[PDB]
């Protein structure tokens, strides 16, 4: 905290959405060795990648692929739309997409 | 580290204001105190002769 405030009065003691576990996944800590751009993520959206064991980069390029593809339709895409669209399993691209709608970045068709 | 420079500062300014008038002081005394010493130096004599 700043020691004299804005007006220049010296101060007088001078001196979440969480998504269920998916089942049969191990969360695996994140460490700045390891991660590479940790310190951008945000908070509620690094709880997710431990949560669903994915790196930051990949998970960057993810959020980017679905992006662009809901702008291209109005920002409206189907469950099916956005399971194809990861190319993982299907738990993993359903709660990535879960936690992107509930965020506001989409819309559900 | 900007933001404590400033206050050292303004503390230090004040107490120069407080320091100049008090070596004034010293000054005044420093010859008030010999004349103290004269005049009462000057008057045992009186009690010893």
């Amino acid at each position: 905290e700043p020691i004299i405030d804005a007006n220049g009065f010296p101060r007088p003691d001078a001196n979440k959405y969480v998504p269920p576990p998916v089942p049969g996944v191990q969360p695996m800590n994140l460490t700045q060795d390891n991660a590479p751009d940790l310190h951008l993520l945000t908070p509620e959206e690094i709880k997710l990648c431990e949560t669903l064991r994915i790196q930051p980069k990949p998970y960057i390029m993810i959020k980017e692929q679905i992006l662009k593809e809901a702008v291209k339709g109005n920002g409206s895409l189907k469950k099916k739309q956005a399971k194809e669209i990861c190319r993982l399993d299907s738990q993993k691209g359903g709660r990535i997409f879960d936690f992107m709608v509930n965020a506001g970045w989409v819309v559900k068709a | 580290l900007r933001e404590q420079i400033l206050l050292n500062g303004a503390r230090k300014a004040r107490l120069t204001e407080l320091v100049k008038e008090r070596m004034a002081y010293q000054e005044y005394q420093t010859i008030l105190e010999d004349l103290d010493a004269q005049v009462n130096a000057a008057y045992l004599k009186r009690t010893r002769t």
